[PDB]
Parts: structure tokens; C-alpha cells; sequence
């Protein structure tokens, strides 16, 4: 339980760390691919079945076909990307670097002074994920369709070829 | 119990080995035969912008895969839900249909000029 | 009685020269089922030109069943396949497509020509048709006839498979000698000659 | 489509699917070569030999 | 010496056992893939490499170790080598769920048909990257309209799936083939029986949805530029993918192994290859349909038939259990 | 013998009926010919009849002549033009022939059907698929030997 979250959680950050320093649009989507992977194997190893098995199955498995897809419209061959690789200069990358630091230091803090038993890792059945979900959820349900719908009409109204 | 970790540790030596195998056919594959050189060797098959109607489809496909697994959801805590659920589903699926028919009526389906 | 070829870019850009055979004997057991492995499995091109391919396919069907040899595959590209059949014409037009998807085409490669017009440009001497298909590519097997007959290309397949089976190639890229080595087997004329002559009689052409 | 072609083009799968298995039943038409040796007419335009006299002699 | 080491090394060896099993009659079902089409065809197919042609797929394995294995230098080399890699292991992992008899299961999971399916998004992964990874406009076009016709379908196979879900009530496969131990489920959920099995035929590559084999004159197809062991590769990867399918349709609804008289095995392996034989017929029978066909057919035609299958399913549940 | 003809609109469904049925009538005109055939001569009794007779040039002379100067230098044709075309497999194929009365062809003019459909193709064709383009392509019955000659 230990060993699987902890491998998971170290090559999960290496991964979106290689996602965010690439040049490559396929190299990186494959790595953030690998990254989706672990963390789905961090939910696993704590116990939650149904979101690390839905993190596969769409996040890993439908979004990002549609990120691979675009990247297959555009054919992007490196034009303007790696001509200049102007994030990779120190000067553009080391003060936002920095309010990141600054802000996960300010978050960790803030994390470190909170109460904890730790996870017993005890598995959630989908069953209890469905009960709850057409339970007292249901509101949430119903217009989450309908934030699904609404993004389904706009997409379809401005990715139009004519 | 005893049971349980040889099942996890079957399905460890299950993905190990299929991993190794598939690499070890793949280096085999590789190692092995002799190499040639050609000119045209390292064209390509030639023999000698696409619409974004695939975007389209797949986006649909995300958003229809998300209601999926609304319905992948559902469909395990059927019987405990009551007829609630049930009713509470087939809104859903009722909206989910007058989606598809809407996206039927438009065009945005219809692949064809 | 066997040629070493190595190729390193007229056509073609390799030489033939007469070597004696050198062939430990898990080497040459290697070898032997190295061979019978790519002799019982050979992917031919599907490549269509000219009538003789015509007949080809017509090999390739139900009623002659090709299909029992492993030659049955049929890829459409030049990198899946093995051997080439030039059944058809060379054209002056065809001539560069069809060295390109020769090119393309990867070790281990056969050649087999099927006809007259592959062979020799047979009845079509004329101003846009290339003499033969041996003016530019190496042919491993020909096979005369206008078309040749079915039944004659899985005799030519047959050629080709105790070509291969005496044949010694590379086992690995990185250990051993990389030339490819054909053995200079008696030709089927002499071969048959002992047989061919001995025919006396025939059936008379007013029956059927 | 109609739901009146839908089950039309399923009965003419489920048809042609049958009459498959149906000449998957039936026997095989493959002359077996080079086991089964090839049938040719005396006419057959084949191999150019050339022939002799009944005396013994050279006919050419 | 321990009983619970004894009892780990043989369930270790159970599974080592179903998986070379599994990759075995996936080359054999290479070599039944030949002999069927030659019986179906009215004629022998391969029957002269060894007794009956059993020794071709040694020949054929042999070669293509021997073949020359070439990655372009104008392609991209990692994803060239990996995608043959995702599209073999993603079915077998979808296998690798399947209870093929008591007692011989690699993994019990709670989860099951769910790993089938993300499976599944890896091997519409596995198309993607070997059409991208080729640099090629041909395979480009080519797999751009595989990966479309894949989506197209599993966005529905998951849909088809829940009324197996819905009348097991949960996700285990052991629970799906307890309760189909009075009747089967081809019978109650029969839309589900042909949604299903198109989405499988249609996702696994296969005719009449299998890219490569639908336009070769134009000749964009994404496996052109695949040689050596890697399109041997892809190839036993759509047969054990085949394979895999026919096991997740007996366990799903066909009862799985229990049967009347004969062992438990007996009938898992008979009612699998009867399905592998119906994949023979439907390949050598159907004609491929038009890609807009294809589009609307999985569009709006499957996934209403399973929406619908799934609300009937789940009335007829809760008007039966008082 | 009946000729079959189309509703008005040249799908490749209807070209492929249209050739179902050709091939029925093909069958009737060859039970036909197998039902009331004719006796007599296999060859005509004309002296540019090319070659002639196998037995009579093998035992008479001026028979033997005949065959001599036919099968080396060729028959003389008179210099006169003919024109011959007929209902080929894949349409009207026709030659054209000139002679200057010498024993080869001074013209040789063949006209073949897939030409013309070959050139047909885009003014059909426009407006559709890729896929639409194979199925028009097998449904014409031609081949390139034709077009090209
Ligand atoms: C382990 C699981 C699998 C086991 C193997 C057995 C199952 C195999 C399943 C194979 C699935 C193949 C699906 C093919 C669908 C093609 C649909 C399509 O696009 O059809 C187009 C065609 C014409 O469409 P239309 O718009 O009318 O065109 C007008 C233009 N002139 O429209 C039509 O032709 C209309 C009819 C479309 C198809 C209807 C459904 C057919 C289902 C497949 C056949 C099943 C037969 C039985 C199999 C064994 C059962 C035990
Ligand atoms: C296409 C089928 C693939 C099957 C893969 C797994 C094979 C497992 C074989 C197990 C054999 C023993 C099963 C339990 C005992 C019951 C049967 C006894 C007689 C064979
Ligand atoms: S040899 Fe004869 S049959 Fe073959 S392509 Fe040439 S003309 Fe046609």
C-alpha cells in the first residue's frame, strides 16, 4: 500500500515535470499520459477503486485522445515552439519558478499544522459511489449533464469548419 | 489473508511478464537479422489541412463518455437506489437523447456534404 | 558454387563474386532452420501491372490454393512483404516506380519475374517498353510464358524455396560475416534434359 | 435509416452468413499441386520441342 | 516450507500457465485465421509446413525474428516502438480478468470489466501513436479515421456492457457468472448481445471495421510503414485481442464455464471457439460498409438501442424485486 | 438473345446488373451454339485465307506455296482502308486498319471503351468520398492496358 503510493506519487511528479520543460507536444501528452497512470495508481493505493478505474477509463483514456487529436490537426511540427525555446531561458522562467516555490512552501505550511491518523486504505466500492451519487446528490447529478450539455453546444458552435 | 496477496501477487508476475515478454520479443526482433542499405530505403511509402469533423467526433465522444460513466455509476446500485434512482436516471437519459437528437437534426453528426 | 552480393550505393549498385562455401555445426543447424523458417513463409507484394499478374491471382484463388505453401499473405506495402513478383511489363513510365518499391523492400528480399515481358521485354519490342526487369533490379527466379500458367508459379514459388533452403545469410547484424550468399544451383535445363529427351510420343491434337 | 431496412440489412447478414457456412459444408475445389499432377489438353501450347521422323531421323 | 508460499507459487504458476496459454492460441489463432478462411473458402489453406500446416507459425514466428527490424530516420523512434507495445499488452491485460475455471482466475478484481474498457482507451492509444509516430500524411489520414471509428464505438461499449452490470448488480466477474447459473444472459439481454459484439468486432480492428484491409489502393494505412517484429506484433495483438473477447463474452453472457455434464473448461474453451469460428464467418462473410455508414450507425443508431436496453433493464429489475 | 438495358441512372449497381444479366443472355446464346452447330469447313476457301489448310499444304504444292509466302513475307492486301468495331466485354472496342498494299499495316487504329470512361471519370466522380472513388473504379470494368495500348 505504501510502496505502490509512493512510486506512484515520485514518477507522477517526475512526469509532469518532463510534461511542463517539453518541447515535443506528443512527448509530453505521452508523459502526462504516464503521469494520469500513477496518479490513478495513488488512488488505487488509497483505496479509491472507482476514481482511480474513472481516471483510466476517461482522463487517461478520453480527454486527452481529444488533446492527441488536436495535436494531429495542427500537425505541429515545432514551428514557433522550438525556434526559440523562450521558456527555457532563465529570465522568463526563474520568477514565476519562484511564486510557485514560494506559494507551495506557504501551502505545505499550512498542510503540515493539521491533524492526521493517516489512511487506513480501506476500498470504496463503486456500489457506495452509486448509492451516494443518486442519493443526496442528485441536483448535482442533473446539472452536471447540463454543464456537460452546455459545453457539448458551445464546442460544437465554435469548433465548426464552414 | 493468503488468498488475497497471491491473488495481487499473480496479477504483479501477470503484468511483469507480459511486459518482459512483449520487450524480449521486441529486442529479439531487433537483434536479430542482418541489415541492408538503399537509397529510397529511407523515403517514405508515397508510392513513388483535414477537416475538424474528427475533432468533432471525439469531442462528442468525451462528453457522451462522461454521461457514460454517470451511467457506469448508476448501473451498480440499481436495485439499493429504488425507483428514484431509476426515475432520477431517466431524466438523464432523456436529456442525454435530446442531445443526440438535437446533434442528429443539425448536421453535426452527419459526416457527409 | 555460391556468389557473395553486398550492396553499397548503373544499376544495381552490388557485385557478384565466386566463393567457395565455408559452411560449426550449431551455426549451420542455425542456419538450416533459419532458412526453412523463411522458405515456409514467404509474403509475397501485391503489386499489379499487367496480365501476369492477372494469372497470379489467379494462382492466389480457391482452385490452385497458393495458400498451402505460407504464400498467402499478400501485404500491400513493400516493407511487409518479402518477394517481389514483377508480373507484368516494364514501361519506361513503371520502370522508376518500380525500382522504388524494390528500394523500399527490406532484407531478406526474392525476386521472381513472370513472363516474357519481365523476362526479356518478350513480344513487346518496342520504344517504350524496358528489355527485361533484370536491367535494373537482380532476379532470383524467371518464369517464361505469355501468361506463364498457375501451376508454373508455385513452381517458380518451389524454385525459390530449395534456392533459399541452400542459401547462407546472416543470422545477426552485429556477429558474423553481413554478405548474402546464393548457391549457383544446376540449372532446371540440364536438370531435366535427362527425362525431356526420352519423350516419344504425345497425344494427337484431334481430341480433347 | 428506417427501422424497416435496420432488420432487412440484419436478415441479409444473418442470410449471407449463413450461405458462408453452407459452402463451408460443401467440398473442395483445389487441384492439389504438385501431389495431384496438372490435367493438359494435347493441344496445350506449351514447351517447344522438336520432333523426329519414324525413321529415326531428324523431321527439321 | 510454508503452506501460504506453496499456495502463493501455485497461484503464481496458474497464472503464468493462462498466460502462455493465452499467447499461444493467439498465434495458433493466427494459424486457425489461415486453415478457417481456407475451409470457408473451399479449399485446405497452410497444410504442408508439418503435419497439417501446425508447424507454419513456427515458420512465420521465424521469420520475422529474422527480418530485418528498421525504425525510419524520419520518424519519431519511441512512440515507433512503442505503440506495437500497447497494442499487444492492453488485450492481453484485457484478458487478464477473465475467470476461466474455479479456482483458476488471475485476478479476482471488484473492479473487472471496467479494466476491459480503459484497456480498450489504450489500445485506441496504441492506433493513435503508431498513425502520429510513422510521419507519414498516408497513415496520418488513415488512423486519424481508425482512432474516430474506435471512439465511435467504445463510446457505446460501455453502455452495451451496464445491462450485464445491471442484472449482475455489481462489477465482479465472479458474480457475473454466478448469476447467470439459471439462465444465460444472451437471452434477456439480446440487445446487449449484438451492441456488444459489434463495439468488440469494431474496436479490435477486425472486419468489416479493420482500417489497413478498408482502402489498401489508397494506401493510407498506418501499419505501411510496420516491419520486422513489430507487425508481428500488431498482428498477434489483434488476434489475442480477438481471443480476448471471445473469453469476455462467454464469461459476460454466455454463462461463462458452467454446463451441464462436460468439465467446467471444456465448456469455457467450446463456447470461446465457437465465437472465434463466428469471427471466421463474420469476416469472410460481411462486406465492409462506408465510413459515414460506420459513423452513423455507431452514432445513432447503438447508443440509443443501449440507453433504451439499459432503462428496460433497470424497470424490468425493479418491477420483479418487490 | 436479349440486350439489356438501365432505369435512366448509371449507378454502379445498375452497371453491375446490367452485367449479371449480360452474362445470363451470354449463357443462352452459348446453349445456342452448343444446341444447333454447324458442319462444313473450318476455314474459308479464299486463297488469302492465312495460313491454309494444315493437311492440304502438307501434301499439295501450290497449297504449300500459298502457306510459304503467307506465314514469311505476309499476304498482300490490296490499298483500300476498313473499319470494324464490336460489342467488347467492357464496351465497343474497334480497329481501324490502312494498307498501302504492301503485306504490313500502313495504320493500325485501335479504339477502346475504357478511354472514354477513363475520361469520364472526373465529370461523375466530383463531389464525393475516397470511398465513393474505389467502388467507381471497380465498377467500370477496365483496365489499363486498354486506356493505353
Ligand atoms: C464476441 C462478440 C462478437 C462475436 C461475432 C458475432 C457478431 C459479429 C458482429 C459484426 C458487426 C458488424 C457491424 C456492421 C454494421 C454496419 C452498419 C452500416 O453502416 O450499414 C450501412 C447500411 C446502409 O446504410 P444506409 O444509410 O441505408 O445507406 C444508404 C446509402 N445507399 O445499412 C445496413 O446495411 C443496415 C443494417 C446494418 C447492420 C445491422 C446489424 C448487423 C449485426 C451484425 C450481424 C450479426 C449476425 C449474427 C451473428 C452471430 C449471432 C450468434
Ligand atoms: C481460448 C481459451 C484460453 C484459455 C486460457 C486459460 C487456460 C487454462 C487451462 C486450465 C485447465 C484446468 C482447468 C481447471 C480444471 C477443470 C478441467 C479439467 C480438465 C481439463
Ligand atoms: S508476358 Fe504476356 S501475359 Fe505477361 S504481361 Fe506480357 S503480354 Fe501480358
Amino acid at each position: 500500500m505504501e510502496f505502490a503510493f509512493y512510486i506512484c506519487g515520485l514518477i507522477a511528479i517526475l512526469a509532469t515535470l518532463r510534461v511542463i520543460t517539453h518541447t515535443n507536444p506528443v512527448h509530453a501528452l505521452l508523459y502526462l499520459i504516464i503521469s494520469l497512470l500513477a496518479i490513478s495508481g495513488v488512488f488505487f493505493s488509497l483505496g479509491a477503486y472507482f476514481a482511480g478505474a474513472l481516471e483510466i477509463i476517461v482522463y487517461a483514456g478520453a480527454i486527452m485522445v481529444l488533446f492527441v487529436f488536436v495535436v494531429m490537426m495542427l500537425n505541429l511540427g515545432g514551428s514557433e515552439i522550438e525556434q526559440e525555446r523562450q521558456w527555457l531561458k532563465p529570465q522568463v522562467w526563474i520568477g514565476p519558478a519562484i511564486l510557485s516555490a514560494i506559494m507551495l512552501v506557504v501551502i505545505v505550511y499550512a498542510i503540515l499544522g493539521v491533524n492526521d491518523q493517516g489512511i487506513d486504505g480501506t476500498p470504496i466500492s463503486a456500489k457506495a459511489v452509486g448509492i451516494t451519487l443518486f442519493g443526496p446528490y442528485v441536483l448535482a447529478v442533473e446539472l452536471a449533464s447540463m454543464l456537460l450539455l452546455a459545453g457539448l453546444v458551445v464546442a460544437f458552435h465554435v469548433g465548426r469548419e464552414e | 489473508s493468503t488468498e488475497v496477496i497471491a491473488h495481487h501477487w499473480a496479477f504483479a508476475i501477470f503484468l511483469i511478464v507480459a511486459i518482459g515478454l512483449c520487450c524480449l520479443m521486441l529486442v529479439g526482433g531487433w537483434f536479430l537479422g542482418g541489415r541492408a542499405r538503399a537509397r529510397s530505403k529511407n523515403v517514405p511509402f508515397e508510392s513513388g489541412r483535414l477537416s475538424a469533423k474528427f475533432y468533432l467526433v471525439a469531442m462528442f465522444f468525451v462528453i457522451f463518455d462522461v454521461e457514460a460513466l454517470y451511467l457506469f455509476a448508476w448501473s451498480t446500485s440499481i436495485r439499493e437506489s429504488g425507483w428514484v434512482g431509476f426515475v432520477e436516471a431517466a431524466i438523464f437519459i432523456f436529456v442525454l437523447l435530446a442531445g443526440l437528437v438535437y446533434l442528429v437534426r443539425i448536421g453535426a453528426l452527419d459526416w457527409t456534404p | 558454387d555460391y556468389t557473395l552480393t553486398r550492396i553499397d550505393p548503373r544499376y544495381p549498385l552490388q557485385k557478384q563474386e565466386i566463393v567457395t562455401d565455408p559452411l560449426n555445426v550449431f551455426m549451420g543447424k542455425l542456419n538450416d532452420m533459419v532458412n526453412w523458417g523463411r522458405k515456409n513463409s514467404i509474403w509475397p507484394y501485391n503489386f499489379g501491372l499487367s496480365c501476369c499478374y492477372v494469372e497470379m491471382v489467379t494462382s492466389f484463388t480457391a482452385v490452385h490454393d497458393v495458400a498451402r505453401f505460407g504464400a498467402e499473405v499478400l501485404r500491400a506495402s513493400p516493407r511487409q512483404a518479402d518477394l517481389m513478383v514483377v508480373a507484368g511489363t516494364c514501361f519506361t513510365k513503371m520502370a522508376p516506380v518500380i525500382q522504388r518499391l524494390y528500394d523500399q523492400m527490406l532484407e531478406p528480399k526474392w525476386v521472381i519475374s513472370m513472363g516474357a515481358c519481365a523476362n526479356s521485354g518478350g513480344m513487346y519490342d518496342i520504344y517504350s517498353v524496358v528489355q527485361g526487369v533484370d536491367k535494373f533490379i537482380p532476379v532470383d527466379v524467371y518464369i517464361p510464358g505469355c501468361p506463364p500458367r498457375p501451376e508454373a508459379y508455385m513452381q517458380a514459388l518451389m524454385l525459390l524455396q530449395e534456392s533459399i533452403g541452400k542459401e547462407r545469410r546472416p543470422l545477426s547484424w552485429v556477429v558474423g560475416d553481413q554478405g548474402v550468399y546464393r548457391a549457383n544451383m544446376q540449372s532446371e535445363r540440364e536438370r531435366k534434359r535427362g527425362e525431356r529427351i526420352a519423350v516419344t510420343n504425345l497425344r494427337t491434337p484431334d481430341e480433347i | 435509416m428506417t427501422l424497416k431496412e435496420l432488420l432487412v440489412g440484419f436478415g441479409t447478414q444473418v442470410r449471407s452468413i449463413w450461405m458462408i457456412g453452407l459452402h463451408a459444408f460443401a467440398k473442395r475445389e483445389t487441384r492439389m499441386y504438385p501431389e495431384e499432377p496438372v490435367y493438359l489438353p494435347p493441344r496445350y501450347r506449351g514447351r517447344i520441342v522438336l520432333t523426329r521422323d519414324p525413321d529415326g531421323e531428324e523431321r527439321c | 516450507i510454508s503452506p501460504e508460499l506453496i499456495e502463493i507459487l501455485l497461484t503464481i504458476l496458474k497464472a503464468v500457465v493462462i498466460l502462455l496459454v493465452v499467447v499461444t492460441c493467439g498465434a495458433f489463432m493466427s494459424f486457425g485465421e489461415r486453415r478457417l478462411l481456407g475451409l470457408f473458402q473451399n479449399r485446405y489453406g497452410p497444410n504442408r509446413v508439418g503435419w497439417g500446416g501446425s508447424l507454419q507459425l513456427v515458420a512465420d514466428m521465424i521469420k520475422m525474428f529474422f527480418k530485418e527490424d528498421w525504425i525510419p530516420k524520419f520518424s519519431d523512434r519511441v512512440i515507433f516502438t512503442l505503440a506495437p507495445m500497447i497494442a499487444f499488452t492492453s488485450l492481453l491485460l484485457a484478458f487478464a480478468i477473465v475467470p476461466v475455471s474455479p479456482g483458476w482466475v488471475v485476478a479476482d478484481l471488484n473492479i473487472g470489466i471496467l479494466f476491459f474498457l480503459m484497456m480498450a482507451g489504450l489500445a485506441v492509444y496504441a492506433v493513435l501513436f503508431a498513425g502520429w509516430s510513422s510521419n507519414n500524411k498516408y497513415s496520418l489520414l488513415g488512423a486519424m479515421r481508425a482512432s474516430a471509428q474506435t471512439l465511435s464505438y467504445e463510446v457505446f461499449l460501455g453502455l452495451s456492457l451496464m445491462g450485464v452490470v445491471a442484472q449482475a448488480g455489481s462489477f465482479n466477474m465472479t458474480d457475473i457468472v454466478n448469476s447467470q447459473a439459471h439462465v444465460w444472459n444472451v437471452i434477456p439481454q439480446f440487445f446487449g448481445f449484438i451492441t456488444f459484439a459489434i463495439a468488440g468486432v469494431a474496436v479490435c480492428h477486425r472486419h468489416p471495421f479493420d482500417q489497413p484491409e478498408a482502402e489498401q489502393e489508397l494506401a493510407d494505412g498506418y501499419h505501411i510503414e510496420y516491419s520486422g517484429m513489430k507487425f508481428g506484433l500488431f498482428f498477434v495483438g489483434e488476434y489475442i485481442g480477438i481471443v480476448t473477447i471471445s473469453a469476455l463474452m462467454v464469461t459476460l453472457f454466455f454463462g461463462g464455464w458452467q454446463g451441464p455434464l462436460l468439465p467446467p473448461f471444456i465448456w469455457f474453451a467450446l463456447k470461446t471457439a465457437f465465437f472465434m469460428m463466428m469471427f471466421i464467418l463474420i469476416r469472410a462473410s460481411l462486406p465492409r460498409p462506408r465510413y459515414d455508414q460506420v459513423m452513423s450507425f455507431g452514432w445513432k443508431i447503438c447508443l440509443p438501442l443501449t440507453l433504451i436496453n439499459l432503462l428496460v433493464t433497470a424497470a424490468v429489475i425493479l418491477w420483479q424485486a418487490q | 438473345f436479349e440486350i439489356p438495358v438501365g432505369g435512366g441512372v448509371s449507378d454502379c449497381y445498375t452497371r453491375v446488373m446490367l452485367k449479371v444479366e449480360e452474362l445470363r443472355q451470354s449463357l443462352r446464346i452459348l446453349e445456342q451454339c452448343l444446341n444447333n452447330m454447324p458442319e462444313g469447313p473450318f476455314k474459308a476457301d479464299h486463297p488469302l485465307t492465312t495460313p491454309p489448310p494444315k493437311e492440304r499444304t502438307l501434301q499439295h504444292i501450290e497449297t504449300l506455296i500459298t502457306h510459304f509466302l503467307q506465314v514469311s513475307w505476309g499476304p498482300v492486301m490490296p490499298a483500300n482502308e476498313s473499319f470494324q468495331m464490336i460489342e467488347a466485354t467492357k464496351g465497343i472496342n474497334s480497329y481501324y486498319l490502312t494498307s498501302d498494299g504492301s503485306t504490313m499495316s500502313y495504320r493500325t487504329r485501335v479504339r477502346t471503351p475504357s478511354f472514354a470512361h477513363l475520361q469520364q471519370i472526373p465529370a461523375a466522380i466530383r463531389g464525393s468520398l475516397v470511398s465513393d472513388l474505389i467502388v467507381y473504379l471497380g465498377s467500370i470494368d477496365f483496365v489499363m492496358s486498354d486506356v493505353d495500348r
